[PDB]
């Protein structure tokens, strides 16, 4: 085949057929102090790949050379054909050359067992060879995908801002979670509220104020902005980037946004309820959420980061107050017997006489999120 | 097909075997059966000259072997 | 066994701690060098600093965002010369904001003469370039009105 | 040059020299209702890239074709040489072909100004052409570097675990900081204490206990472990 | 294939297999006011399906013509074969003749945009062409079930 | 009818407005399937014509359409 010779090979990409004979040269490197023979058998196409005995190798047109030979062994690689010529196919079976040791290598002298007879194989077409039809040029597309060699325990978690601590599967957990953060496709397509930075994960930014519906100003009203300070507009995802995609009661710490050295800062803690409940305000999707000063100070532009969770449930919050909202789809499907690989970290859950670690999972570490979004 | 190392074997080993002829007359082939066999079936001419490895194609000599040991026994 | 995360800083100074109690310790080298007139591009965030009657934002800088840290560690690109020429551009509006040099040793330089923190929009995409020798001269920034008349 | 023909081009990577003449064919697509001429001038190597006047273009061996021509215009691209043959160099200057509009395109009829005369150029070596010395095969290495199209304000900070909020330069700050986190080279070499995950940044893990040097157990002693 | 000629197509239903070349004639003849060129390229069986750019088409044996040309262009469709002949199955890959627009079509004059060039393709078998085995003419059933257009 | 494979691909369409509402699988054994993830009765307009298709293997994947939310960006 043309593949044996890089020149021919390069050419095959320009023509759509070929016929011809090659010439093969085997060259061995040995002393006059060695012994042993090799055998090359010409195997016709349409035989099979079954293993042979040296005895059987003899049954084919063959050449048996003694290791001591100085001159290169030339063997004609003939194009035994069933058809007039070959069209570039894998269906095309060609003449084969199989080389086996015929008699054991026996070196004499002060026998250095490191001693080995090296062999080299070379080919070249003969004047019979010709390519057939001129067809467009070569070239194609690609390429492939790799992953970064980062261990899980060196990674950043994509749904709670902490290191990844655990790597597991667990058939008794929800099999098809509807996670909005830590979602990306291998092709680089980010889904859901998935942010690029792991510092954005489970955090938000807003303009904060104290309206008076009840009239007892314990409730901060947050008009959400994106965490890079740009304006948030309800769009084709559920909330600003990195906004929490689970429920329960989140304790947030809210600080004046940092713009320049000397910006005076206020820092307050609040509890905000993430889930649906209930007659019942909160629509991150529309850009507006309420937290209350864990009375149970700060305003203008702020940044909120998660401090602990209370009553966590790993189901999505009610993002749009009853109305349909744009969502990355449930993770899946899986073949029968296949389960999701979980990257895991721990939130501080509070109590109320007792803070204890609580598990939260995601589908890829943030480094892999960033990796795919970047490589496309 | 056959390439003996003559070229590089130096002259440490004998090429051809010098030996007196077989004390035996030549025997006739098919000519005999032609008249009484029901058929005389010819074989592929390609088989006629290819020296192929017989099914009883291997044997080994070692210093453990003692003269008299049978290396192979072929029956026509 | 515990895990410790940072809550606030008090008396921050951006110099390295004493890691090995007086003895030499292994350290990544100072960032640099820079051509004359080139300065480090800073990615910035704010720590909560405390007080003690007053918490206020305090600036802390780094040379690349973590996503770019992860990106390079993962790609293991082959480098072919001493720096990459990048443009920072608004892909929405199309506007080129500046050009800069990403040195192979992982820090970005701009040419700027001012004195004078100069701040850029954060929305904000970087594009390669070129390779770029290390003495490549960048177009400056800050600058101010550059038009000019025949008069 | 071999570069004009992809086949030849692919071949050049196998030989180290060449000489020969190509044949050039220009083909125009026009009606019998058009008018206008084009001019192709053969510019010898060792001239220069200075711009010319149509008048000047005439001073070179040239061909002036009327837009209405149906048959392809063939022009010989001759290998004017100073040396015996060419060795793969950028120093080698070759014969040039410059094509310019000679007379304005004037279409008649109900003149659809969207109307344009398209042109196509094709080449092919002539029997004179030959490659010279057989040299190893082709192939090389690479490739390049790109950056991810993520805006700074969507990013994670590498030295304090928070979003990136600011992008600036500031000549009055320390110019050569000795940062141990957020350090990597373009080639992927991580430096310092730089972690992969931004959740690791400015954080630690330990076994913790309360020894008693002073003896008033307010001091935690942390024997550090890695955060994984 | 025989499906390129109405008569052959009808005879096809009666034979199993064929071998031979076809003579193709594309017809053009736009107004003296139209300008534009097309390109016809022959693609060898075994290449496969790929979206060719006009420049790629040049790499294959081709012919280019101006849309105004009076006399029909004749192009021989050669039967490049790997085997002795063809059968009437899907395992067969024959040579193709792809015709694409080479340069944009633009009418000059008092441009009536209703103006488009109407092309015609005609064929006839080369005397090399022959059908092969006689077979039961037919075997082209296609019982496709439908639903009634009644709203729920 | 003679059946030639395991199901028929149908489109439900408004022939008046032209609008395609959905695609579905009519299995040869006489019942129709849609792909839908909701939980969640989902109701369709009844005016409302079905059209064949294809045949269609039984593992033919239908378009879920429906989440009418493409929720994400790009650029």
């Amino acid at each position: 085949g043309p593949h044996l010779n890089p020149f021919l090979l390069h050419l095959s990409q320009m023509y759509n057929g070929w016929v011809g004979n090659m010439r093969v040269r085997i060259m061995l490197a040995g002393n006059a102090f060695t012994a042993g023979k090799i055998i090359v058998s010409c195997i016709p196409p349409g035989f099979g790949s079954h293993n042979l005995t040296i005895a059987q190798a003899t049954l084919f047109p063959h050449v048996i050379a003694d290791v001591r030979t100085l001159d290169p062994i030339e063997v004609p690689l003939e194009d035994v054909r069933n058809v007039l010529f070959h069209n570039n196919d894998r269906n095309q079976q060609t003449m084969r050359l199989v080389c086996m040791l015929y008699t054991p290598l026996r070196t004499g002298g002060g026998t250095g067992d490191s001693f080995v007879v090296a062999g080299r194989v070379m080919t070249c077409p003969s004047p019979d060879f010709n390519f057939l039809f001129l067809v467009p040029a070569a070239a194609a597309a690609a390429r492939m995908v790799d992953l970064p060699v980062i261990q899980p325990r060196l990674c950043t978690h994509a749904r709670w801002p902490a290191p990844v601590y655990g790597l597991l599967v667990d058939p008794s957990l929800p099999s098809n979670p509807q996670w909005q953060n830590g979602r990306v496709h291998v092709d680089g397509t980010l889904l859901g509220t998935t942010p690029i930075s792991g510092s954005w994960v489970s955090c938000f930014a807003a303009e904060a104020a104290y309206e008076f519906q009840s009239g007892t100003g314990e409730v901060a009203t947050f008009t959400l902005i994106e965490q890079d300070g740009s304006a948030y507009v309800p769009g084709d995802r559920a909330a600003p980037l990195g906004y929490p995609d689970f429920s329960g009661q989140l304790e947030i710490e809210v600080q004046t946004e940092t713009t320049k050295t000397g910006d005076k800062l206020k820092v307050t803690t609040f509890e905000m309820i993430l889930g649906p409940t209930t007659n019942a305000d909160q629509a991150p999707y529309q850009g507006r959420v309420f937290a209350s000063v864990t009375a149970a100070l700060v305003d203008g532009r702020v940044r909120a980061v998660p401090r602990s969770i209370y009553g966590f449930q790993d189901t999505i919050p009610e993002y749009n107050d009853g109305l349909l909202v744009p969502l990355a789809p449930p993770i899946g499907p899986f073949l029968p017997g296949e389960v999701l690989l979980r990257f895991r970290t721990y939130m501080r859950q509070i109590d109320t006489a007792d803070a204890a670690a609580e598990a939260i999972d995601c589908a890829l570490p943030q480094e892999f999120v960033s990796w795919f979004a970047s490589n496309a | 097909s056959s390439v003996d190392g003559a070229s590089g074997a130096g002259q440490l080993v004998p090429e051809v075997n010098a030996s007196d002829p077989l004390a035996m007359d030549p025997v006739a082939g098919s000519s005999t059966a032609v008249a009484t066999a029901g058929q005389v079936n010819p074989i592929d001419p390609w088989i006629i000259n290819n020296f192929v490895q017989a099914p009883q194609g291997e044997f080994t000599i070692s210093p453990n072997n003692t003269p008299g040991d049978v290396l192979f026994d072929l029956s026509l | 066994r515990v895990r410790a995360v940072p809550r606030s800083i008090y008396g921050f100074q951006d110099t390295i701690p004493e890691y090995n109690d007086g003895l030499l310790v292994p350290l990544a080298p100072p960032i640099g060098p820079f051509l004359p007139g080139e300065v480090l591009l800073r990615f910035r965030t704010y720590m909560r600093q405390i007080d003690t009657a007053d918490a206020a934002a305090e600036a802390i800088d780094c040379a690349l965002p973590q996503e770019f840290v992860s990106w390079f560690a993962s790609n293991a690109f082959t480098v072919q010369s001493e720096a990459l020429l990048l443009r920072y551009r608004n892909t929405l509006t199309g506007q080129l904001l500046f050009e800069c040099k990403l040195y192979n040793e992982g820090y970005i330089a701009l040419s700027y003469s001012g004195s004078g923190p100069l701040t850029f929009p954060t929305d904000g995409i970087f594009e390669v370039v070129s390779w770029v020798p290390r003495l490549y001269q960048l177009a400056s920034v800050g600058s101010l009105a550059t038009g000019r008349m025949l008069k």
